[PDB]
Parts: C-alpha cells; structure tokens; sequence
C-alpha cells in the first residue's frame, strides 16, 4: 500500500496541480542552492563562461571599430596595446575580468570608451563573484547530510511497563558531533471518519513522548528508547493485537529536530512505521555495557530482540481488564 | 626470573667448572669465527700454506666443540646430584608441624617434577641458549669489523629489538600459562565421563555434558591459537629487522669495501 | 620523442597522488567489508611493487631524470592504491573505486603508447610486465562494479558485512583482516599493547570465529567420514581426514616449497655480488633484500597456516571421540586410563604431525636443490662434501632413538621414587615422633642414585648430538675444501659453499623429527580407528 | 567507576561496532570544519599545492610538446612567451591560478590549447578559493570556546527550604556577553529494573528546574543557585543519605543550552555529578555583595561551603516524617 513518508526521510506525497505564480523561480538563489553539487558547479561555470564571452565579444567589436584592430604602424595607438584577433581579445577579457592582469596588452587612456567598458566589466565581474561565493557558502551548511547520520530501529515494539502497555523504539547517534536541543513531535495518521459524517484521507494527531514532569525534547548521547505510554485518553489506545499486522492502515512517524554544533543549523529526521512494521509483545536487547573502564555500546544488537511472556489483548480490553485487575 | 636462582644454581657447581664452560665456549666461538676470518685472506690469490692453516683451524673447532660439550653434561649431572641431596636432607630435619601445615601435594611435587622437568630439560636448554647467545654476538662483531661504518648503522636497529623483547615476555609468559590451565579442567571432564557413565546415560544429560565439552574445547583452542600468533609476530618482526641489516650491510659493503677500501675479503664475511 | 613519453607517463601518477591526499588527510584527521579480488587486488600490487623496483634498476644503469622519473611515481601511485583500498575496505564508497579506476585506465593508456613506439624500433620485458598488471587490476575493478554498485542498477544489494567475524565482542580476527596483515600478523600490535599494561585473560581474551570451532570442524570431519563409510578401518579414517582438511594444508605447503626456493636462491646472488667486485651490484643487493624479506613471510604463512589446521584436526577428532564416548557399552579401569591416554598423548602426536605433515614434502626438494647447487658451484669436490652433512642426517635419527630408550629407563627409577617420598610426606608425625626419619632418607637416596646412573648415559647422548650439530658444518668446509683445491677457488666460490651448508644443515635435523612423528602418529591412528570402532 | 560525561564536558562513552555506510566522510566539509585548525590548516595548504602541482605539471608538459619549450630563435613564438624550464612554467602557474598575474611570460593568442587550459585553471582555482573560504568561516563560527566559559562549582549540596528537601547547585557566567534564553535539561542516570523483569543499563529521566509559574529556561546574570524541590512524585525521592557517599552509581548531569550573542549560535554545556561527588546537609556562602555602589561577585567564594544543623533523614522516610510532623 502507499506509505506517507518513506524510511530514508524524504516525503513521499507527490504534489498535483500547483497553481505556479513563478515563487518557485523568484527564490532565485535559495532554489539553485537546494540543487546537487553537479548542477550548480554547472550553473556557475556557465554564469561565468556566459559574463567573459560576453564581454569578449563586446571587447572585440570596440577594438574593430576603432579601426586599432586593422593592422597598422604609425598615425594611431591601439585603446588596447597589442591586439590583433579574437583569441587575444578573449584573452584580455579574462585578463581583466578574473583580475589576474597580465598587462602583455594595455589599455590606455586615448580611448574613454574602453574606459567605460572597463568600469562597468569590474563591477560586474565583482558581483557576480560575490554571490557566487555567498551562495556556495550558504550551500555548504547544507548539513542533512548530518540528518542521514541518525537511524532508528527498522521496526518497533509494545511491552507492558509498570502495569500499563508501553510502545518502545530506539535512537541513537552516529559520530561524536552532538545534536544540540533535540526534540521529538511523535504523530499518528489514520483515515478518519467524524461522528458528523465528515471523512479524512488522513488524519496527524499528536501522541505524547512520555519524560519527566514534562517537556518535548531529550538528550542524545547513548541509544535511548523512547518512552510513551498509551492510555484512555491516547488516541492509539482503541486498536486490536491481531488487526494490526495486515489489514489497518496505521503509520506512526517519528520527526526529531535539533540543531548541529559546529554549524549552528537546525536538522531533523522523519521515518514512517507502517501497520507490518509494527510487532506485538518482545523486549529489545541491552546495548550498553559495562567496559573496561567506560561504557561499550554494541550496534549489532541495535535491532536484536527477545520474546517476552507477556499478555496479548487489546488496549481498550487491557484497560477493562485492569479495572477488573 | 632474577639472576639469583640461576646464580645458586651454577654456584652449586662450583668454580671449578664455571670458568671451564665460560671461557671454553668462548674459546670455540672465537674459533669459529677466525676459521672464517682466515678463509677471507685465503680466497684473493702461498696457497698450500693457506689450506694447511685451514685445516688447522679446522681441528681446533671440533676438538674444542666436543670438550664444552663433555664440560656441559659434566656439570649438569654433578648439580643434580648435588641439588637432590640437599633438599633431602633439609627436608629431613623439618618440625612435624610444619610438615603437617603445608600440604602433601607441593611437598610431593617438587621431587616429582622439578628434579625431573630440571634433569631432563636445564642442560640441553643451557647449552643452547648459551651457542645462541655467543654466535650472535660473534656475527655482529663480524659484520661490524667488516664494515667500520655498518657496525654504527647496526645499533640502532639492535636497540629496536630491546622494545621488541619486552612486549613480548610479559605476554609470551602469560598466554603459556593460560593454556595450561585450559588444559586441565578438560582432560579431568573427560575421566569424569568415563566413571560416571551409566549416570550420565541415565539422566539423559547427555546433551548439556557435550555443550560443556565444545566449551571447554574452544577455551583450550583459542589459547593455544593465540600463542601461536603470538609467536609467528615475534617470528616475522624479528626477520625483518634481520633482513634490514643484511641489506644495510651489503649496501655499505657494496661501496666502502670496492670503492675507497678496495678490499674484497670484506664483504664476503659480512654479507655471509 | 622519449622524453615526452616520459612525462606523458608521470602525469596520470601525479593526478591520483594529488587526489589521493585530500581524502587521506581527512581520514587520517568497526566494521571490514571485503570485495571480490582483494586477495587478487594486493598479490598484484605487490607484483607491481617488485616490477617497479625493476625499472628504478633500469634508470639507474642508463644514468637524465626526466627518462627513471615514472618509476619513481608509479612507486607512490601504487602505494597510495593501497591507501585508497585500505580506506575503502574500511568504509565502503561506489566513488572512490571509480577514483581508482579512471586512474587505471590512463596508466594503461600511456604504457600501450610506450609499447607501440618501442616496437617501431631489457625495457620490453618490464614495460610489457607492467602492461599485463595494469590489466589485470582493471578487470578486477571492472569485477566489482559489475558485483555490487558502482554505477549499476540503482540499490548494490549490498552484502551486509560480515557478523561472522565482526559481530559482538571477538579479538583472534585472523580471517578478516588486509592480505598484507593476514602475512605480517600487523593486527597483533593493539593486543600485544594491551596486554604489555593489563593482565590477560579469557575475559580479555576473544572468542573463536565461526570458521573454527568445536561444531565446524566436527562437521565437516564426519561430512567426509559419512562420504566415506557409505561407499563400503584404518585407511578410511585417514583418507576422511585428508578429504576434509584438503585445501589448507597444501595450501601451507606450497607456500613452504616457494619459500624453500627463493631461500635456496639467495646465496647464488651473493656468489654474483662476490665476483661482480672481484673484476650490477646493487641490484643484486636490493633483490637480495627483496628475497630474503618474501622468502621469510611466505616460510611464516605456511607455519601458521599448518598450526591452524592441525589445531582444528585436534578439536574435531577430541569432539568425535568424546561423541563416541556416550554410545558405548559398559563391558569395555583399564579402558578409562587408555581413554585419557588417547586424549593427552595420542591426540598431541596427532595435532603436531600434522603440524610437520608440510615439512616432510617440502624436505627433499630442499636437499635435492641445495645438492645440485653446490656441485655445480664446486664441481666434484662439492658430491664428496655433499654426502658428508647428508651422512648426519640418518645418525641423528639413531642418536634420538637411543635418548628415547633411555628415558624410558630413567622414567621407570623416578616413578618408583615418587612411591617411596608419598609415605614420608603422609606420616609425617608418626615419622617423626620417634625419629626413623633418617632411617627412610637413606633409602630415598638410594634410589636417587641409580636415578642418577641412568642419567649420565642419557646425557652423554645428549653431548653426542649437540657436538654432531656443530662438528658437521665444521667437517664439510673441512673435508670439501682440502679436498677440492689440494687433491683433484675465487672467495665467491668458498662463502657460497659456507652459506649453502649453513641452509642445508638448518633442515636436516628435522628430517630426523619428522620420521619419527610420522611413525609415532600412524600407531596412534591405527589405536584411535580401533578404539573409535569397538 | 565508570563515568557518563566527562567533568569537562565531553562524552565519555565510546562507541562500537558502527555500520560504517559512508556517511562518515559523506559529510565532506562538515566532517572539516570539525577538525582542529593544525589539521584544517595542514588539509587546506595541501589542497592549494595539489592543484597547482597539478596544474603546472600540465602547462610543462604542454609547452613541452607544442615544440616551443625546445630553444629557439624564429619560425615559432612561444603559446607562452619567455618559458624555459619547469621552473619557470610551476612560476606560470603560480602566476595565474592565485590571480597574482605577473606578466613576464605572456600566454598568446597563437594557441587555442593554452586558452583551454587557461579557461579551466582558472575557474577550477576559483572554486576551490571559494569553498576554501566558506568552510573556514563555517568554522570560525566555533563558539565551543564559549561552551568552555561557563562554570557550574565542583560539587552540589541539598538543603531544606520551605519544610522541603532541595538540592542547590551554582552556575554562572565568565564575560561580559550574555547567553540568550538558556534553558535547563536536568537529568538522573541509573540501572533501572522494571516490575516486568526488564532491566536497563541506564536510565535517562528527566527531574523538573522549578521556576515560576513554569519555564524551563533561566536568565544568567550574576551565579544563580538552581533551585529544585524533591518531592513524592520525583524519581530522586527515594534514595537514602547513608548510601550515597560510597556505594550507590548515581550520576546527576545538566544540560544547559543557549545561543551567544554575537555568532548568533546555539552552543551547550554539560555536566556530570557522580554519588562520591554529592553532599549532605551544607550551605553556600553568599557570593554577591553590595559594593560601593554596584553588586560585587567574589568568585573565591564560589565554591565554598558552610556547615548546616540540618536534619539527615532519607526523603522518603522524611516525607513520612512530615505526615508526621
Ligand atoms: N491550486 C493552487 N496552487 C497553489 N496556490 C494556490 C492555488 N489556488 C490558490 N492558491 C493561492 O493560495 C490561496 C488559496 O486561496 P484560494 O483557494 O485560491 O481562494 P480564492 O478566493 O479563489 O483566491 P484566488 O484563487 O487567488 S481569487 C490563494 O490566495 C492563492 O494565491
Ligand atoms: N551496527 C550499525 N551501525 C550503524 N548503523 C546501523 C547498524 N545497523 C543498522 N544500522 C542502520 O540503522 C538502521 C537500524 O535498523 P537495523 O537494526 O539494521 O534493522 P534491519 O532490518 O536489519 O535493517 P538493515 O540492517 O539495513 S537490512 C538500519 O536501517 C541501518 O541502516
């Protein structure tokens, strides 16, 4: 069946019909530096091939109509000393642009226009080089990539703590960067029909992440499972153990946010648990472990899980129960 | 091990056969190497003369190698001897509450083994340890006066191996006794079995004996392994360096003894 | 135009020198995934290594920079190959594999050039060496992006690295480590480091990887015993055994056979160096070098290869008989004692046969080598020479015999003295209440006396051989070279001889070992077979 | 023992067996920017050599092979005049890629080849110029340093305020410039075992900062006694006096997150107490004083310690106490 956002975090709801008022070009520069690093290395190459011919080309037809470009000694002095082609005039224009400034062919102060010319090709030249850096630097706090680094537990479990039934799955980090202020927003999708008559496709509540007296943020060192525990009033509480595994359409998505150390953005990680995803009943395996002199944690059992004897029934039946016991 | 044990043990001896060992193997080693020394002066061409001191030499070396060896097995038999009768007589003239504090077992077990274990191993082991020692002290004293300038390239190398030894002993000794220990539990489980067997048929326990067993018999596996590994990284480190200082030798020989020296005989002794 | 063929070669190192150094800087600022052709990968980098040596010897017989400078950079291209490939196995990238490969390419590229202007008109042999490896790494390449992802159909497939021996806590990781560490025991550095500072023990110690237990050995040994028994003993148990240890232990050999000869190669090169000087040198030195170095790390794989082997042989037999041990009858003290016997003697005679089992092929290839070299470096002289050192070969054998009767004896005086010490150290008051104790001592040094009788001819056998050890080396420089010159010699003739006499009078004394565990292990399988079948 | 995080506020477990996919360098210049700057330094000087190497490789061998590098008078001008050696071209090279353009040897307009070379030296170098830019600002935004600033005092004491147990630790700050809406994260470790059987190596949970009416955030001025109340619902209410000092593993952490001022970055402290750390039944001594005519903070005082008559009882038999008295 059709997933909401795929496990690798991206989204998987394609847009349709999207009433394009040009806002998507009118972002002009923080389009082009959401982009890959192919295309803009090709979109910069060709702003600056594009400005140099340009101004090679106008550079030739000024140094022609001058007649300087018609060989010739004596009775003229060249606006640009020594040139005779188009391959030198392009030559000047990257001279000159680029600010190398080999001064093998000099401009000279006979001619205003070449003056001109000249005043406007620098600046132009200097903008262009400015957001063309300022972009690429923007680009390079690009830090998904630190988004990529996280991982959950491909699949998540129930147990029964403290005489009430509990959902765990687990987190963890993947480099020694921490993640500052890192917060979880847990919902729950589900096609919904209200007692009005009114029909959702779909349908985001908010289910708690269950800390101390409060708070929707955690700490990120070791791998935590999270931990909610679902009541009366949680909106998950109502499903069967035996309806979940093929036929209901429940995904559960987890969004952690926080915002990297070094560069200061903030990042976050989605993933999707789908009905199949999702088992019933079994305890995950510890990790940490009391080394040598530190604490080792072992990522091959990261995904490891036991059977539990553990009663199996629903939520609502199990809250009925408990009022019977 | 300090230097006491090993210095009661060939002052039990005596100083008449002390020196005659030391100064003996001395003696044959420097044969060995000026047999060699000579050869070198024999091989650029009085060449009967040459032969006659040859074969001179040549006698010397064996008559000498068959006296340190007489020499050894002399004195070994004579500290055994020696060894055995006193700690007889001093446990002869122990009080009864000391023999009846300390257990039967150690008591027993140093004549049981020790005299043996010393009888049987301490002088072929002596003897071979002390050719190893002087050979490799006559080598590199060879390919030092070979080469004036390869014997300063040589002791730094030589220094490395210092580094080398120690890593090794404090593990080399502890791996050794570890397999001995996972050595003794399982020999014991197997009489176990054997004893006991109807009971163990009986019970049906048949299944959790034998997960004890491959237990046990990858616990004395994986000491065993790691002492090997162990040894071939000594092995291979060493060869190494053994193979360092050849190169180096030959590369200075190659030069220094045609070159400026224009001596030949050298680099034959020390590239050998 | 040489020298811009020259250049046009030193480029393509230069380009992946250059981009080999960000990417090692930022690595340089666990778990081992391993790709098809690894083995393949650094056999040939290594083959690369020696060629390379070849050409910088070429460049230095011409001498010009410009002409031996691609030798020079091909020697650091290949060695940051290596850097990129260990950096690869230990993160996986589809990137930097194609980094490699447009190198590979480019290298192939201008030697095809340097081979077609050389056939326009001892360089063909190394450039074409180098052509035929430059290949061969590029089919390799081309092998992995065809295996997982290197530009392939989206999703590698990719394998999921191995929890055999990457799993939760192991530290003996033999099979899983660099082509060049499973030689040169490199992974060995961090424990021994380790263990220089804290004490070992089994918590420290690791745990055996599935390819060598107790289950994996026993499995496939009664794989072969079963192909074995349904197509019908003594002769069955050892082909059984033979079929399921099969490809390590010829493995181990051949390695000690090419050992074997590169070790009987190096004094024919220092016979060159001598003469050389005496009327191309240093090339001979730097091969030399080579040599020994490849000589010994292919001597040391075998040993460890054939201790591995031998080692799983005796867990799997140990296992087996023990299974055997659960299904057999009561009727069969006597039998207990022999049990434990055929445990602690007969399995170890087992274990360090096989331990041997290489070196009794590779011995006689070795003194038939050895013997063909020396004649023809000393002529006929060097056939009387020959025989002499071959000669203590047999005697040692006799000499080790009579040690063995001898012990046997002495063992015999020791135990009954044990007897005669037991009672002492048990009645010890009684002994002692009314002073008999000096009574027993005399009779405790009786024996010790004809302890000490047996001894001293034990010992004598001892001398004996440690003086054949040395007299013989000694008697064949003695017998060959009075013999040669004075009755029927350029110093590379004599240190030749000396150095070849040293390598054959190191493997002769096993020879002797090795009969002997030979014999010793096929009485104790004829007892293991009829014990392992009652 | 082993300890969670370090007193100076780096982590101390070490991680194991990580599925390396990549992701580790994937991360090209945010893995970097990480770095110390001998690193960064030594990596961004190796990067300028390369290309120029590289670069000055190419234009010897160029002019090596259009002939003109073979000395000669006549019948030739040089793609680039006055080159003699390799010298000389890696100087060509230098010249042009840094954009410092000297001009003694002058590349023509005789060879469209050299204009390629040029066309591409050029654009490659100013790429790298910016990323070699933008990175190390990225970095110069390490405010860490400023994570390093802050203090919390060695050890903590609890006390009795308001006919309840209260714990007391100090904070404060080292400059002049604030730290904009710092926030608490107070958190308690322990191997926890569950009434179902489950045990866990360690335990994060989350004990509340009581401020007014609610917040999770302070305001860092002068060194603040963070102010907390134990009570029956609190999860460190259980613990007895005795059985802290030496044999219970408890450690107390704080995270105290903020962004400074002037980077504009969100930087974090983190702390550790252990069970040997912690005290019973102590006072600070007041640190601010009026002063001539301001408030003056003597940090000498800072971790100073005053004996209490305070009574020492567990809280929980001290809670059974007050239903008591
Ligand atoms: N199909 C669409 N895709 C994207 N944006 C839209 C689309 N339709 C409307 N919008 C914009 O988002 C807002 C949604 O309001 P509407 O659904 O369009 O109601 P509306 O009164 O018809 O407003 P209009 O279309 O501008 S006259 C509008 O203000 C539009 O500017
Ligand atoms: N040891 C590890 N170290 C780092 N990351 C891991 C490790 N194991 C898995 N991951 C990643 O983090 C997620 C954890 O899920 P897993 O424990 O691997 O379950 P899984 O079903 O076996 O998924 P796999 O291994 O990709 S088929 C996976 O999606 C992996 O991409």
């Amino acid at each position: 069946r059709a997933r909401f956002v795929s496990k690798k975090g991206n989204c998987n709801v394609a847009h349709k019909n999207i009433r394009e008022q040009g806002r998507f070009l009118q972002d002009v520069f923080t389009t082009l530096v959401d982009l890959k690093w192919p295309h803009t290395l090709l979109i910069f190459t060709m702003s600056f091939l594009c400005s140099w011919l340009l101004f090679a080309m106008v550079w030739w037809l000024i140094a022609f109509a001058h007649g300087d470009l018609a060989p010739g000694e004596g009775t003229n002095v060249p606006c640009v000393t020594s040139i005779h082609s188009f391959s030198s005039a392009f030559l000047f224009s990257i001279e000159v642009q680029v600010t190398i400034g080999f001064g093998g062919r000099m401009v000279t102060e006979e001619c205003p226009l070449a003056i001109l010319i000249l005043i406007v090709q620098n600046i132009v030249g200097l903008m262009i080089n400015a957001i063309m850096l300022g972009c690429i630097f923007m680009k390079t706090a690009q830090a998904h990539r630190r988004a990529e680094t996280l991982i959950f537990s491909k699949h998540a479990v129930i147990t029964l703590r403290h005489g009430r039934l509990c959902f765990m799955l687990r987190v963890g980090d993947l480099r020694k960067s921490m993640i500052i202020s890192a917060t979880i927003h847990m919902q729950v999708v589900r096609k919904t029909t209200s007692p009005e008559g009114e029909v959702v496709p779909l349908h985001q509540v908010d289910i708690p992440m269950e800390n101390g007296v409060g708070g929707n943020g955690i700490f990120l060192v070791a791998p935590l499972i999270i931990y909610h525990v679902i009541d009366s009033n949680s909106p998950l509480y109502d499903l069967a153990p035996s309806d979940l595994h093929h036929h209901q359409d429940l995904e559960i998505i987890v969004i952690l946010e926080g915002v990297v150390e070094t560069t200061g953005i903030t990042t976050q990680a989605r993933t999707s648990y789908l009905a199949d995803e999702i088992l019933w009943g079994q305890r995950f395996v510890p990790i940490v472990a009391e080394e040598d002199g530190r604490y080792s944690v072992d990522y091959s059992k990261f995904g490891n899980t036991i059977k539990v004897p553990t009663p199996l029934c629903t939520a609502r039946q199990l809250d009925e129960d408990r009022s019977l016991l | 091990i300090p230097w006491r044990a090993c210095t009661k043990y060939l002052s039990s001896a005596g100083i008449l056969l002390l020196s005659l060992l030391v100064f003996s193997q001395l003696l044959k080693h420097m044969v060995l190497v000026a047999i060699d020394y000579w050869l070198a002066k024999w091989t650029d061409s009085d060449q009967s003369v040459y032969a006659m001191v040859f074969t001179l030499l040549c006698s010397l070396g064996i008559v000498l190698c068959l006296v340190t060896s007489v020499t050894v097995e002399w004195t070994g038999l004579k500290v055994a001897k020696r060894l055995h009768r006193s700690l007889l007589n001093r446990i002869i003239l122990a009080p009864m509450r000391f023999f009846e504090t300390t257990p039967l077992g150690s008591i027993l077990n140093r004549f049981s083994s020790d005299c043996n274990t010393i009888d049987q191993h301490i002088p072929s082991t002596l003897e071979c340890l002390s050719r190893s020692t002087l050979l490799c002290v006559s080598a590199l004293t060879v390919i030092s006066y070979v080469t004036p300038v390869f014997l300063v390239a040589l002791l730094p190398l030589a220094v490395v191996c210092y580094f080398i030894q120690k890593y090794f002993r404090v593990a080399s000794r502890d791996l050794q006794q570890l397999d001995d220990t996972t050595q003794l539990p399982l020999l014991s489980h197997f009489a176990e079995t054997v004893e006991g067997l109807t009971t163990i048929r009986a019970f049906r326990y048949e299944a959790r004996f034998q997960q004890k067993l491959l237990e046990y018999t990858d616990s004395n596996n994986i000491a065993s392994l790691f002492l090997t590994a162990a040894n071939r990284w000594l092995e291979v480190r060493m060869e190494y360096i053994g193979a360092c200082v050849v190169l180096i030798a030959a590369a200075t020989s190659i030069s220094n003894s045609l070159h400026r020296e224009l001596s030949a005989g050298l680099v034959g002794l020390g590239l050998t | 135009n040489g020298c811009f063929v020259d250049a046009l070669n030193v480029v393509p190192h230069v380009f992946l020198l250059f981009i080999t150094f960000p990417i090692l800087f930022i690595g340089w600022g666990s778990t081992w995934l391993h790709f098809p052709g690894h083995n393949l990968r650094w056999i040939l980098t290594f083959i690369l290594l020696f060629v390379l040596v070849c050409e910088i010897a070429e460049g230095i017989l011409s001498d010009h920079l410009h002409l031996y400078m691609p030798a020079g950079m091909a020697f650091m291209a290949a060695i940051t190959s290596v850097v990129y490939y260990h950096n690869i196995e230990t993160s996986n990238f589809p990137k930097l594999l194609i980094a490699l490969l447009i190198y590979w390419t480019l290298a192939f590229i201008t030697k095809t050039i340097k081979f077609v202007k050389f056939y326009d008109h001892l360089r063909f042999c190394l450039t074409g060496l180098l052509v035929i490896l430059y290949g061969m790494l590029l089919l390799v390449e081309v092998n992995v992006i065809r295996v997982r992802r290197y530009i392939f159909f989206k999703t590698p497939r990719e394998v999921k690295p191995p929890e055999d021996l990457q799993d939760l806590g192991v530290r003996f990781l033999q099979p899983f480590v660099n082509l060049l560490s499973k030689g040169t025991y490199w992974w060995m550095n961090a424990f021994i480091k380790t263990a220089h500072k804290k004490p070992i023990d089994l918590r420290a110690i690791g745990k055996l990887p599935i390819a060598m237990r107790a289950l994996t050995n026993y499995q496939r040994l009664c794989v072969a015993f079963d192909a074995q028994a349904r197509k019908d003993g003594a002769r069955a148990i050892w082909r059984a055994l033979c079929h399921a240890f099969g490809r390590r232990l010829i493995l181990s050999s051949t390695f000690r056979i090419l050992a074997d000869l590169l070790g009987f190669a190096g004094p024919l090169c220092i016979f060159g160096i001598v003469d050389h000087l005496g009327k191309n040198a240093y090339v001979l030195a730097v091969l030399l070098f080579l040599a020994l170095l490849l000589q010994r790390t292919f001597l040391q794989a075998s040993y460890y290869v054939a201790i591995e082997t031998g080692i799983n042989l005796r867990g799997a037999i140990q296992t087996k008989i023990y299974n055997k041990i659960m299904h057999l009858s009561t009727s069969n003290e006597m039998t207990a004692g022999q049990i434990c016997n055929l445990v602690a003697i007969d399995t170890n005679q087992l274990m360090w046969f096989f331990f041997l089992c290489p070196n009794l092929w590779a011995m006689p290839v070795q003194i038939i080598v050895g013997v063909i070299l020396l004649y023809y470096i000393l002529g006929v002289s060097a056939l009387i020479g020959a025989a002499v050192i071959i000669l203590l070969a047999p005697v040692q054998y006799f000499v080790a015999t009579k040690l063995s009767q001898a012990q046997r004896s002495t063992l015999e005086h020791s135990n009954e003295r044990l007897k005669q010490t037991n009672e002492m150290l048990r009645g010890m008051k009684l002994l002692k209440l009314y002073a008999w104790e000096s009574i027993f001592c005399s009779r405790v040094e009786v024996t010790r006396r004809k302890e000490m009788t047996s001894l001293r001819a034990f010992a004598v056998y001892t001398s004996i051989s440690i003086f054949m050890n040395t007299a013989i080396p000694i008697a064949a420089v003695l017998i060959t070279f009075v013999g040669h010159v004075s009755f029927f010699l350029s110093p590379s003739v004599a240190f030749a001889s000396l150095s070849l006499f040293h390598i054959l009078v190191t493997p002769l004394f096993l020879l002797s070992s090795v009969v002997r565990s030979t014999v010793k292990a096929l009485v104790s399988v004829q007892k293991l077979s009829e014990f392992l079948s009652s």
